């Protein structure tokens, strides 16, 4: 990593060798990336979402682009990382958490919500940056995303997937995704 | 509390060391160890 605290160089390390540094590529070859895996993983699985999942990737880039431009990968926080892994993550996450079965665009909103808080939301350390990286969320969703409903990752329930009311008896080991459970649905299966 | 509600009560044992004030570092990693080799070669579901 670039030179901080105990990232340096040696100058010698380089003295006939060559180094080529590596950081962030461009936006648009980014969206060429991750544009082709929305499809590959919502517009080749689900046609509530082929009809849809291009706004995503833009919801994806113009709100990473936003909060990196106001949250600094590895200069204010080491808590932060801001790279490919940032939209990596999101998208494994977003072909991790599928189960709750036949996601329509509302589910695909929902846990795509989840890939970039838990990506970005708790990355951060208190409240106003975190109503910034909400900001720029709603904004770039419902700019983009806003043509058939799908931000009940908030109001149905709590942004979540429900196992311990749902799940099976031994393999408990990989939980089941059934994020349809209730308050005190949780509240009173998990006293059992 | 809430993290072996959730991880005990999804599966993955909570593997967790005997730890005291002078527990031995040693006993500590061999443990870590036989936990690398239940992971590793036996696929055991696990949360350490």
């Amino acid at each position: 990593n670039p030179t901080a605290g105990s990232f340096n160089i040696t100058p010698r390390m380089q003295r006939h060798f060559v180094t080529f540094a590596v950081q962030m590529p461009n936006a648009e070859i980014t969206r060429a990336m991750y544009y082709q895996i929305i499809d590959g993983h919502f517009s080749s699985f689900d046609v509530d979402v082929a009809k849809m999942s291009n706004k995503l990737v833009d919801a994806t880039c113009e709100l990473h682009r936003n909060v990196m431009h106001n949250f600094l990968p590895s200069a204010v926080k080491f808590h932060y990382q801001f790279n490919l892994r940032d939209l990596s993550n999101i998208t494994q996450g977003l072909t991790r958490a599928i189960k709750e079965y036949y996601r329509e665009p509302v589910k695909v909103a929902r846990l795509w919500v989840h890939e970039c808080e838990r990506v970005f939301r708790d990355r951060m350390i208190n409240e106003a940056d975190m109503a910034k990286f909400d900001e720029f969320r709603v904004a770039v969703t419902k700019k983009f995303f806003d043509d058939c409903g799908g931000m009940v990752a908030i109001e149905e329930r709590p942004l979540i997937y429900a196992s311990h009311a749902s799940m099976t008896y031994t393999p408990e080991d990989v939980p089941v995704y059934n994020a349809l459970s209730s308050y005190d649905v949780l509240r009173k299966t998990l006293e059992d | 509390s809430l993290a072996r509600l959730a991880s005990y009560i999804c599966g993955y044992e909570v593997y967790q060391i005997s730890v005291s004030s002078t527990y031995g570092i040693n006993d500590f990693k061999e443990n870590l160890l036989g936990l690398y080799r239940k992971a590793g070669t036996k696929g055991t579901p696990i949360t350490f």
